[PDB]
């Protein structure tokens, strides 16, 4: 019978489907560690998947995937617990250690460029002749953090130019430097820009960009680490 | 048992029920207040199937089924062997799902991230709460919902429909089936545009995202963008099963008799109604 | 409230984007369409450009020959009464040839023949369709996923309107162009079958298309979720995994104990997709041909 002759066949090929994405998607990640970072003994069923590399554009060089894996930064983490599976307590700041819902990872400390090899993201001012289009332009608007208290001011926003896009706001503060707010963690009003993840004493501690007119990858994961990390972490000067 | 960058992100923190208790994994698995609860109502509901499996006197998968109360019992109790394993295993899945849904709040709070993933599961639910709740209850008896059984469960669905005719003429079923079949079609670009500037032609570097928008804008004269695509497949699958679920809830209820027979009031409007000719005419 | 990422808040706008050169035709691409302010609030913008060329041009034009010949006969069955068209526009159809002409191309235009004409237009629209999803990665470099994915979407299409008719021996059995006939035309074939729910290609076709929903429903909320960390910038985030990505995939591994990456989400995507019309295609194509009665079949297995 061929249909069932197909049948069997392409739950065959399922199996096999199955077993190739699964590989795939160990690309990262594996092998599977223990709390202290060493080698877990039990690494399951699947085994990781021969390597491939992709060549980076514009002379960035090549990713092999799977490599070896680390970190590559400090983790100011300690276990709570004799055993393993519980959490691991923050040794100082969670905010300015970059840990828990504040973490950042260690990116390439370059900007993200377009496919003309130009920087992805300026701040608007910079980028000609990009402008808002539709919608309340928050430059100018007061800032205002969790706590219900001003933080600081718009003074740009920062637009991502191939995907004509906003991605930052520049926040200026009391002391005259800005900070990058992600526009996906900010509520523009009519009268204010409002963050619920940080209060306003906590702006000052935004990771800071090296060059004024980009930003990097890895300060990217930063800022935006920071940011998040203060919906835990802010919590107790909050209020709404 | 962790991935390589796992550990800064297991610290304590974003439970929503029972503070630090449950705060804790078991191999990849969080626990959390409704890891317990879905465990527990999972396991009932799981025992309470085999259970009927014996009063069945079945343990075949293909053959065992749990049938809710016939239409007799209205929106009252059934004895066990006659219904009401299914309504107390209704109330375990119940407990189950919105416990799934309440521990990824949970894992969403400890990571720092929106909610958008328990939010879009909570419209799966109302799907199944459709079926097996509100429109039992706005007919007036649980015997309208689906019985637990794979082959059974299709049953369900074949006299259900062919009750108003060819279901097809359900015209919430036709918005519904739409969003189906273009979040597959979206699916399946998205996989693939990826995966095409990701494994570029051999030897070559990586694409970018702009030459993903060069693509589509190529192929049709418009790239909705990286955002928008996401955006898009979320809004096209909650879409499908809002739809879905509103197909059904108005079926039996609102309207009830042989859905190809709705379309009459459009054929029916005064100014064309008796022109002659054509196909109703 | 915490703003969802839904719809944009602010709109920016710079010069028209021309987009990437690579080995594009560029005499081939027409100029940038206007710029909708509407769209922008949800996505891009920007309308165009469109790249035209030989190909681009051939299956326009074959595609409304298509559609124009559906819809002179429709106005022919509405006696060419625009309100008795409007009336009854999802009751017209036009229908393939009657059993006994087979496969003939011998039936009349009233009665087959003009079926098989809008049929022959539509294959070339199709087919030279397809034909761009190749040829425009090609020129741009890119891997061919998108065209290997619409080729099976093409796979169930083919097997319904011509490869099981082929095998059938008659034009008869494939599907007429109508709103109201197709469905039509669908129930009648699950009835004639002895039930799809029987038919183990089916109940997989939609455990895929339901899946694809499921996974679109997972990616795109998990997307969105992580794009206060730049998510959605997902090649680069394969490129050098961000906190995004790995959030992404935490959320899922502490849910249900395992996770993908930034790239294999896409695998996994491209194939829940590709694999509802595949199965789909195999489980019409056997219907009829090998299976006379799904319901039957499925008492023996065989
Ligand atoms: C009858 C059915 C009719 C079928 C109709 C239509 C089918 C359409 C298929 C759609 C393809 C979409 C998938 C996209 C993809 O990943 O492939 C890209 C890839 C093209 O890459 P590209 O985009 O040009 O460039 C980017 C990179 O260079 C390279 O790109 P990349 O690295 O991203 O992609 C590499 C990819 C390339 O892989 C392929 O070529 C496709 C493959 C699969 C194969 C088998 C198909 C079976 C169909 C179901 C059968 C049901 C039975 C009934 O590798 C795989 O994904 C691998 C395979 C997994 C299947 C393993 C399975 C099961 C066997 C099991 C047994 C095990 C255990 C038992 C217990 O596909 C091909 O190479 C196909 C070439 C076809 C040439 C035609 C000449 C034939 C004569
Ligand atoms: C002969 C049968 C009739 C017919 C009768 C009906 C009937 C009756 C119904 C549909 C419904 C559907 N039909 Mg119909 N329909 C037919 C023809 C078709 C055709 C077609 C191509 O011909 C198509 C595409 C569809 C498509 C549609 C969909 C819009 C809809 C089903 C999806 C859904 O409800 O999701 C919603 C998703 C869910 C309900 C799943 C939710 C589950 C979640 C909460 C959890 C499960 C978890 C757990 C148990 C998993 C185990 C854990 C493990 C570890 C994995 N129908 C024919 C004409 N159709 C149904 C509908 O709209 O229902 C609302 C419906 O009731
Ligand atoms: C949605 C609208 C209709 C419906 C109409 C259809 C039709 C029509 C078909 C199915 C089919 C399926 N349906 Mg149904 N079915 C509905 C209600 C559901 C519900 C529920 C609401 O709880 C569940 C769990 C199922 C589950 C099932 C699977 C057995 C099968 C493949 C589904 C799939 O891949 O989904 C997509 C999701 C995934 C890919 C995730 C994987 C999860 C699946 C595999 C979970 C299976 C759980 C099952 C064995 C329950 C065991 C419970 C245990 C005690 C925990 N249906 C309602 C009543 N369903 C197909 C079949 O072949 O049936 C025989 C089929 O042709
Ligand atoms: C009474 C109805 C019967 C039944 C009869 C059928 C029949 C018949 C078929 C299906 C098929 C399907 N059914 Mg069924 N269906 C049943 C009940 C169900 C139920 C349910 C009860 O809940 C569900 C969810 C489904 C689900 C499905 C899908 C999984 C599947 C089609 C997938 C697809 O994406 O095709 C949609 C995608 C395509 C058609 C491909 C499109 C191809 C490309 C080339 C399009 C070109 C168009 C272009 C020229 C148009 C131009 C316009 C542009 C905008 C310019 N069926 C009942 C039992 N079902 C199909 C299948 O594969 O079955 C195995 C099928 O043939
Ligand atoms: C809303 C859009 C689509 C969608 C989205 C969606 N589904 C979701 C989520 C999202 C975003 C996830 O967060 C969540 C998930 O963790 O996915 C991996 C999930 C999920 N969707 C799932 C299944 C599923 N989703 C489906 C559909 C859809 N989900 C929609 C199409 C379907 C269909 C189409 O039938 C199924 C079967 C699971 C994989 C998962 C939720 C798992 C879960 O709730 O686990 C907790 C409960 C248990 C471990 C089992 C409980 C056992 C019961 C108490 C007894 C069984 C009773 C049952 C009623 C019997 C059914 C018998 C059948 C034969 C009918
Ligand atoms: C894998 C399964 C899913 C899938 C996959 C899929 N579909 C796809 C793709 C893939 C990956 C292709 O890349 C291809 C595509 O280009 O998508 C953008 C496509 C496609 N699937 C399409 C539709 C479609 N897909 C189907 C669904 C599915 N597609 C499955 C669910 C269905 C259903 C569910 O019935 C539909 C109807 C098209 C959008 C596109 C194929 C386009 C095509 O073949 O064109 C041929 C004909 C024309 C070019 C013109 C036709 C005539 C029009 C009626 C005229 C009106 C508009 C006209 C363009 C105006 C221009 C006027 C000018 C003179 C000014
Ligand atoms: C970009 O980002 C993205 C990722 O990452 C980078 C991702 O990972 C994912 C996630 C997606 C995948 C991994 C792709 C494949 C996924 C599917 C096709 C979805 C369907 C899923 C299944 C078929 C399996 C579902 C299995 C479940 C739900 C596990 C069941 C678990 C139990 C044993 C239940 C009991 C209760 C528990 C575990 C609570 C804990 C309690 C105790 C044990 C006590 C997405 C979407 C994503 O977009
Ligand atoms: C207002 O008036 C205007 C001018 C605007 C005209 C209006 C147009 C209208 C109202 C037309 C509407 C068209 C409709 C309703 C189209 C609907 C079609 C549907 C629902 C299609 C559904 C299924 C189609 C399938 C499965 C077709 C399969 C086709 C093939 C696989 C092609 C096979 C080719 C054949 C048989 C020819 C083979 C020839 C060679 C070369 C051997
Ligand atoms: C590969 O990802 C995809 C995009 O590519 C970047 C798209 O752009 C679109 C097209 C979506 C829309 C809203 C078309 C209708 C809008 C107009 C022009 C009126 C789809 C489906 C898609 O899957
Ligand atoms: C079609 C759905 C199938 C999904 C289940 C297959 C994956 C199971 C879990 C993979 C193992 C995770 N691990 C051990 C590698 O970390
Ligand atoms: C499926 C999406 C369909 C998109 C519609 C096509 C819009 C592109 C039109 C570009 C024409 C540019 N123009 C008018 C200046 O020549
Ligand atoms: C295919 C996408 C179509 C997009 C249409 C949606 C428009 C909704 C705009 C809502 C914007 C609300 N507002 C004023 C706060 O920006
Ligand atoms: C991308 C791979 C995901 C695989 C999902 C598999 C779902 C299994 C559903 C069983 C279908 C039953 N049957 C008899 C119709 O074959
Ligand atoms: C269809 C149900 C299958 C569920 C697939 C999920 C399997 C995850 C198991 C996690 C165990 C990992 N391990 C082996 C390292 O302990
Ligand atoms: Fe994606």
């Amino acid at each position: 019978d061929l249909a069932s002759l197909a049948i069997y066949s392409f739950w065959i090929f399922l199996a096999g489907l199955i077993y190739y994405l699964q590989t795939e998607n160990m690309r990262e990640g594996y092998p599977l560690e223990n709390e202290d970072g060493t080698p877990a003994a039990n690494q399951g069923p699947f085994p990781l998947p021969k390597p491939k590399t992709f060549i980076l554009p514009h002379g960035r060089g090549t990713l092999t995937v799977p490599g070896p894996e680390s970190e590559d930064r400090p983790i100011a983490l300690a276990r709570t617990a004799v055993s393993e599976g519980f959490p691991h307590a923050p040794t100082g700041d969670p905010m300015k250690d970059g840990v828990g819902p504040a973490s950042w990872v260690a990116r390439r400390d370059l900007p993200e460029l377009d496919g003309h090899g130009h920087n992805k993201i300026k701040p608007m001012k910079a980028a000609a002749g990009f402008h808002v289009s539709a919608g309340k332009n928050p430059i100018g608007l007061p800032v205002r953090g969790c706590d219900l208290e001003i933080a600081g001011k718009v003074v740009d926003i920062w637009v991502d130019i191939p995907e004509q896009m906003a991605r930052f706001l520049e926040v200026e503060l009391k002391d005259g430097s800005t900070r990058l707010l992600p526009m996906q963690m900010v509520k523009v009003q009519s009268n204010r820009v409002h963050v619920n993840a940080l209060s306003s004493d906590l702006f000052a501690g935004i990771p800071t960009i090296k060059s004024p007119t980009e930003v990097t990858l890895l300060e990217e994961d930063k800022i935006c680490g920071y940011v998040a990390g203060g919906l835990m972490y802010a919590a107790p000067k909050r209020k709404s | 048992a962790l991935l390589s960058f796992e550990r800064k992100y297991r610290v304590p923190g974003g439970t929503l029920v029972g503070g630090n208790l449950f705060d804790f994994w078991v191999g990849p698995f969080y626990v959390g207040f409704f890891g317990v609860a879905t465990f527990f109502f999972a396991a009932l509901g799981i025992i309470l199937i085999a259970w009927s499996a014996v009063l069945q006197g079945t343990w075949n998968p293909q053959l065992i089924s749990v049938y809710p109360p016939a239409l007799e019992y209205g929106l009252g109790g059934a004895p066990l062997a006659k219904g009401g394993l299914w309504q107390i295993i209704t109330i375990c899945a119940t407990g189950a799902f919105v416990s799934w849904a309440l521990r990824e709040v949970e894992i969403c709070r400890k990571l720092g991230i929106g909610y958008h993933i328990p939010f879009a599961f909570a419209f799966a639910i109302l799907a199944y709460l459709t079926l097996v709740l509100f429109r039992p209850v706005m007919m007036g008896a649980w015997g309208y919902a689906f019985p637990y059984g794979i082959w059974t469960h299709l049953d369900w669905v074949s006299n259900t429909g062919y009750t108003y005719g060819n279901f097809h003429y359900n015209p919430a079923h036709m918005i519904a089936i739409s969003f189906f079949f273009t979040n597959a079609l979206a699916l399946a670009l998205h996989g693939a545009l990826v995966l095409s500037a990701a494994n570029p032609e051999k030897g070559k570097e990586m694409r970018t995202p702009d030459h993903e928008d060069t693509f589509f804008r190529d192929l049709v004269g418009y790239s909705i963008g990286t955002l928008g695509i996401h955006r898009l497949g979320l809004l096209l699958s909650l879409s499908a099963v809002f739809f879905s679920a509103l197909c059904m809830i108005i079926t039996g209820t609102i309207w009830f008799d042989q859905w190809v027979d709705w379309w009459q009031w459009w054929v029916k409007l005064p100014w064309w109604a008796n022109i002659p000719g054509g196909i109703n005419g | 409230a915490e703003y969802q990422n839904i719809f944009s808040q602010v709109q920016v706008r710079g010069p028209a984007d021309l987009g990437m050169t690579e080995d594009v035709n560029l005499a081939n691409r027409s100029g940038v369409g206007p710029f909708s302010t509407l769209l922008g609030w949800f996505g891009n913008a920007q309308l165009g450009p469109i790249y035209l060329g030989s190909l681009g041009v051939l299956s326009l034009f074959s595609g409304l020959m298509w559609f124009f010949t559906i819809g002179i006969w429709f106005w022919y069955q509405a006696g060419w009464n625009p309100a008795v068209f409007l009336r009854d526009l999802f009751f017209f159809s036009l229908e393939p040839p009657a059993p006994e002409y087979g496969l003939s191309f011998a039936a009349p235009l009233k009665e087959g023949g003009l079926w098989l004409i809008a049929s022959f237009f539509m294959f070339v629209a199709v087919w030279s369709w397809w034909g761009r999803t190749y040829l425009r990665a090609q020129a741009l470099g890119m891997g061919k996923h998108t065209a290997w994915a619409f080729l099976s979407a093409i796979w169930l299409w083919m097997v319904l309107g011509f490869i099981r008719p082929i095998l059938m021996g008659s034009w008869s059995e494939a599907v007429p162009y109508g709103i109201f006939s197709h469905l039509d035309w669908t129930n009648n074939f699950s009835l004639v079958h002895g039930n799809l729910f029987y038919n183990p290609f089916h109940g997989l076709s939609i455990a895929f298309l339901y899946g694809s929903a499921l996974l679109f429903a997972m990616h795109g909320a998990t997307i969105l979720a992580v794009s206060r960390f730049g998510g959605e910038r997902e090649l680069e985030q394969i490129a050098d995994r961000g906190t995004a990505a790995e959030r992404a995939a935490l959320f899922w591994r502490w849910t249900m104990g395992f996770n993908a990456t930034m790239e294999g989400i896409h695998r996994w995507a491209i194939w829940m997709a590709v694999l509802v019309t595949l199965t789909g295609g195999i489980g019409i194509l056997l219907s009829g041909t090998v299976v006379d009665n799904w319901y039957v079949w499925g008492q023996n297995h065989g």
